[PDB]
């Protein structure tokens, strides 16, 4: 029957328990402080005329991708602040994009639930959409490129599934949460990826297998953000309670918690440095927050926005921090 | 037989009376800057986020500039500084109220435009340059005929009795007339549309009506105040202008009549911060 | 500038176009009035005179409507309910042959004070709609003056919007009322925008 | 995509004629157009330039007055009004699309040609090179100052004609390859001093090669290898 | 139902059976990887203005 659930489920915590011998306040305390790091807005994108929910930096650092509910995805170079391209959306309820490793595709999708995938090096000069995507009962919330050819997304039906461009298909689908899925982001190997959904609960997934590795709690409100660690063996997440905490796949735990009473808004968007020390958090009180990472210390504040910030994105090279806001606004941090 | 503009023989309680002068002048000129710098930095940020008010707040900044020559000229009998000054001093003046008015007249009839064409830069920005480009084509009659008659006191003196004349009609009607016509006829039409929309919506529905008489009342009452505040503090500097014509032409004028009444005007700059920009809480 | 090469001119140049094409685009986008219908209740009958986010489009001495209906998308509203913020209006449909029942009308009056003190239409006016009619009068206009003002006074925020309130009226009254109110809160939005309140 | 030109034929001097071509396939609205002559002898000489939204207009300042260019983006046409016809424009035109932003190829397409019958300098040393097939070469042009700007990009163009065909792009930006252009070709250089390597020598690589510098108008090219 | 009380107590059961390790070894790891990388991060560590590509 459901008792031996609920043992299972008893004798899991005292497993996990059974490994937490110093959490992560001990362990660093001869470590040096970060200190107060103050960045300045090197460039201001301007151009958009509505709410923007996502932004991706692109694989060479320099061009950036963006969305808004105008129904536009503009292509930015950054560091000329000029617009590479202009892509008209059918649809201009859009909460999420992404841009393909190569440079050559770039996905969208929102409240129709319909991804769609465009061809930005075509021969006649026009970006024109390759493929679209159908099959989610819920609304899309984020897609991420896996290589040339294969894509993962994830909606507001409890379901993430994995798909494939050249015969537009689901070729894996995963299934297992018990809430609206907000959030996604892909290792480092492109091997594995995690979830954050709305049941207050993240878990791992398995590309290959198909099925959920192991699942992580802790949180009282529902997940907004996640992005893993550069190395790959840990993530950061984001909800509403105005805490961020940090998970260790290998020891499935909760390492940290970054969080201070003066902030009560909730968490957008969350992304980690080059080196990992540094992990901006966009919140809902108008500016991001820097954070220590390893000490849970702030250490720097973004308030230049006058309104939400919704995305957040480093460059691969950790150049420069490109954030967005429903002021319609991208700002370069440096 | 000349006029002594900015300067008479005060004596008597010299201290007294060049004090209340200079009080009255300094309190006036530190308001509207400080008015004025805070009422152009906070419409900076409103034209840094998203999208005729600029133009006025920088005018009537140029008009207090005047304001420290005025108070130097008011002490020490009449114009120990130097023609050059005289020239240009009221060129700025005129050319700032001008702007001022033209600017007024302009708001009121864009705002009037607004809302019978429901909800570019460039015609904004030419529509500024053209009343800058009038007001001081139209203003050069004070600059070139003001000469310095030896005391000596500055006084304008113009070649010709028709020129006298002709110039002061073409100026009180093309700047005080035509404004005012065009901002009553803006803000009359604003009222009559919104109190025809509001019967036509109500012409079907309870008893929070009543609070539909207060929204429209405060609508009412900041037009009124709006239209009406123009003419307060606008046509004294008018009546003078005439009083000066009527007095050249033909019988008598308060020595120190001219400097109070233009104290008066130069409250203008202090109050349409207020008037034009009244948004913030305090 | 006199440090470009001529590569890097041709692309400003292409920017700025881009630049252009986004300015028309958006003119054009923001001559649309935004509407947000909602209910539990009568909507298909209020659309009948005239898969994820629905809409629908109609023309009305020279504006142009766009229609919203979310009865499609069975998730959460507090997730996906900010992507409407800065609609025009929002139109409200209640059926008033629901009151002896089991009760609709305090779902309803629920469904309409989560809606209007929601934290992101403050300033959007509320077109309510009472649907039924005809079924209503079995078993009155003390009735429906009670029913009206118990529905009204859930405005926590009575001063930044209003709450039209009609009676369909059966044919043609129920688009004429719609176009009334849109223009009230195009007219009162303006003095907003200008300061003139 | 495909260009096709029209207007040419026998003028006689002191005259007048006009030179159109068709675009189609491609969208014509966001592409530049140049015009490119080439004279019976090996040579190439860029004539003028419109841009895509036609707010950019340039002449080489050998025809500069006399010629007039001038697109139609409704019917995708291109112009080009000559007048006055010397006995120095006996050319061979062509018409080249081009896309400016941050990675794109400004010269990859070519027209077919059409004929009529009436400064930094680009220098190639070598003239023609006897090779067989299966063995590298090496083609180096020189340039009269520094390609190399600021920003890191060095505009160097590589271009190759096969006998009785329209020239293709084979190197834009002096390393980047073409598209489909086999990777055997490769190129290279240090801001004077550029050379173009191409291994396993095919039958399909026999033309002449020009080179040509788009640092700054007027655009100027090579006196041409042939192979 | 039944079926899908099986279907979640067997992956529950699945997801127990992966073993854990020290979480201190765990935050080791984590450290040495910040302290290995704080060389190449150019916002940890401000980066010349010369080789800045903003400016
Ligand atoms: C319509 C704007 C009127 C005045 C401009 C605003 C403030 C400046 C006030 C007065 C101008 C200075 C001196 C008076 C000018 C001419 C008066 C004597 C000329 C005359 O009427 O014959």
């Amino acid at each position: 029957l459901r008792q031996e659930a609920e043992q299972l489920k008893n004798q899991i915590r005292d497993a996990r328990k059974a490994c937490a011998d110093a959490t992560l306040s001990q362990i660093t305390n001869n470590i040096d402080p970060v200190g107060r790091i103050q960045m300045r807005t090197r460039r201001t994108l301007r151009g958009h005329l509505a709410k923007i929910y996502a932004m991706h930096w692109g694989t060479d650092s320099r061009l950036l991708v963006s969305a808004s509910q105008d129904g536009k995805l503009i292509i930015w170079d950054s560091y000329t602040t000029n617009k590479v391209h202009a892509i008209p959306l059918r649809s201009s309820w859009v909460m999420t994009c992404a841009y393909a490793p190569s440079g050559n595709y770039v996905a969208c999708g929102g409240l129709d639930n319909i991804c769609s995938i465009y061809n930005l090096k075509t021969r006649e000069g026009n970006v024109r959409v390759s493929r679209e995507l159908a099959g989610h009962t819920g609304y899309l919330s984020c897609c991420r490129f896996l290589d040339d050819n294969q894509i993962v997304t994830s909606s507001g039906d409890t379901t993430c599934a994995l798909w494939d461009i050249e015969t537009g298909q689901q070729t894996t689908t995963f299934t297992g949460h018990t809430g609206d899925v907000m959030s996604l982001s892909l290792a480092p190997d492109t091997r594995l990826f995690v979830s954050g959904a709305c049941d207050a609960s993240a878990k791992l997934w398995d590309v290959r297998e198909g099925m959920c590795r192991q699942t992580f709690t802790g949180h009282e409100s529902d997940i907004n953000a996640i992005c893993f660690f550069p190395n790959g063996n840990a993530f950061a997440t984001g909800s509403d309670d105005a805490t961020c905490r940090l998970f260790d796949l290998r020891a499935d735990q909760e390492l940290m918690t970054y969080s201070h009473d003066n902030i009560i808004c909730g968490i957008t968007s969350v992304s980690f440095s080059k080196s990992g020390r540094l992990l901006l958090a966009g919140y809902d009180d108008f500016n991001c927050n820097v954070w220590d990472a390893l000490k849970a210390d702030r250490a720097g504040v973004l308030a230049g926005h006058d309104n939400r910030v919704s995305c957040l994105g480093v460059t691969d090279d950790g150049m420069a921090v490109a954030t967005g806001s429903w002021d319609s606004f991208l700002k370069i941090w440096n | 037989t000349r006029f002594p503009f900015f300067s008479d023989v005060k004596g008597d309680h010299r201290l007294v009376l060049a004090a209340v002068e200079t009080t009255v002048l300094v309190l006036i000129f530190a308001v509207s800057l400080l008015g004025n710098v805070c009422a152009l930095v906070l419409v900076a940020r409103r034209r840094r986020r998203g999208a005729l008010v600029l133009n006025l707040f920088c005018a009537d900044l140029l008009f207090i500039s005047a304001i420290p020559l005025v108070l130097a000229v008011r002490w020490t009998e009449a114009w120990l500084l130097g023609p050059v000054a005289c020239h240009l001093l009221f060129y700025v003046m005129t050319l700032s109220g001008s702007v001022t008015i033209l600017t007024l007249a302009a708001v009121s009839l864009e705002r009037m435009v607004c809302i019978v064409h429901l909800q570019g830069r460039r015609a904004r920005a030419v529509l500024l340059a053209l009343i800058w480009g009038y007001s001081a084509v139209a203003a050069l009659p004070l600059c070139v005929f003001f000469r310095v008659v030896p005391i000596s006191i500055c006084t304008l003196i113009w070649p010709t009795i028709p020129g006298e004349i002709s110039w002061d009609v073409s100026f009180v009607t093309l700047n005080f007339l035509v404004p005012g016509l065009v901002i009553v006829i803006s803000y009359s039409k604003i009222l009559q549309i919104t109190k025809a929309s509001r019967k036509r919506l109500t012409v079907s529905l309870e008893s929070h009506q009543i609070r539909v008489s207060q929204q429209d009342f405060r609508l009412f009452r900041t037009l009124f105040l709006l239209m009406v505040s123009f003419f307060i503090m606008w046509s004294p500097i008018i009546i003078t202008i005439l009083l000066i014509l009527i007095q050249n032409f033909k019988l008598v004028i308060w020595p120190s009549l001219f400097f109070w009444v233009v104290a008066f005007t130069f409250a203008n700059s202090a109050l349409n911060p207020i008037l034009y920009n009244m948004t913030l809480c305090r | 500038g006199c440090t470009l090469s001529a590569e890097d001119k041709a692309a400003v140049e292409r920017s700025k176009m881009i630049d252009r094409n986004l300015r028309e685009d958006g003119e054009k986008a923001a001559r649309e009035v935004k509407l947000l219908l909602l209910g539990a209740s009568g909507k298909s009958t209020i659309v009948k005179q005239m898969t994820g986010i629905v809409e629908t489009h109609f023309t009305f001495k020279d504006l142009h409507f766009k229609m919203f209906d979310v009865g499609g998308q069975r998730s959460e509203r507090k997730k996906w309910i900010h992507c409407f913020e800065g609609v025009t209006a929002i139109i409200f449909c209640v059926a008033l042959s629901d009151y002896d029942l089991v009760n609709r009308m305090h779902e309803s009056m629920k469904l309409f004070d989560s809606i209007c003190n929601n934290k992101w239409f403050t300033d959007t006016s509320i077109i309510l709609f009472l649907n039924k009619k005809d079924l209503f009068e079995e078993k009155y206009e003390e009735a429906a003056a009670y029913i009206q003002c118990q529905f009204e006074d859930l405005n926590k925020r009575k001063d930044t919007k209003e709450i039209y309130t009609h009676f369909t009226a059966t044919d043609t009254k129920n688009v004429q009322f719609v176009f009334d109110a849109v223009t009230d809160v195009i007219i009162k939005n303006n003095l907003k925008d200008c300061g003139l309140f | 995509v495909q260009l096709v030109e029209s207007g040419g034929g026998l003028v006689q001097p002191g005259g007048s004629r006009k030179l159109s071509c068709s675009a189609s396939g491609f969208a014509f609205s966001s592409f530049g157009m140049h015009w490119v002559r080439q004279a019976p002898e090996k040579g190439l000489e860029w004539v003028a330039y419109i841009s895509s939204g036609s707010g950019t207009i340039y002449y080489a300042d050998t025809v500069k007055g006399r010629f007039t260019i001038s697109r139609d983006d409704p019917k995708n046409t291109l112009f080009l009004q000559m007048t006055s016809l010397r006995s120095e424009d006996t050319a061979m035109y062509y018409c080249v699309r081009s896309i400016y932003y941050y990675g794109s190829s400004p010269f990859d397409f070519w027209g077919q040609g059409t004929t009529l019958t009436v400064d930094i300098v680009m220098t190639q040393a070598t003239s023609s090179v006897p090779v067989t097939p299966g063995e590298s070469v090496s083609i180096s042009c020189r340039s009269s100052k520094s390609l190399l700007h600021s920003n890191g990009n060095t505009y160097l163009y590589w271009f190759l004609q096969r006998p009785g065909q329209s020239p293709q792009l084979l190197i834009y930006r002096m390393s980047n390859l073409a598209s489909g252009v086999p990777d055997r070709f490769s190129g290279s250089g240090s801001g004077t001093a550029f050379t173009l390597t191409i291994s396993r020598l095919e039958a399909e690589d026999v033309g002449v090669y020009y080179c040509m510098q788009h640092l700054e108008y007027p655009l100027t090219f090579g006196a041409g290898t042939k192979l | 139902s039944i079926a899908q009380a099986r279907k979640l107590v067997e992956q529950l059961k699945m997801e127990a059976n992966i073993d854990r390790i020290k979480v201190s070894k765990a935050a080791a790891d984590l450290m040495a990887y910040c302290e290995a990388h704080a060389k190449e991060d150019p916002l940890l560590t401000p980066v010349p203005a010369s080789e800045n590509p903003f400016r």
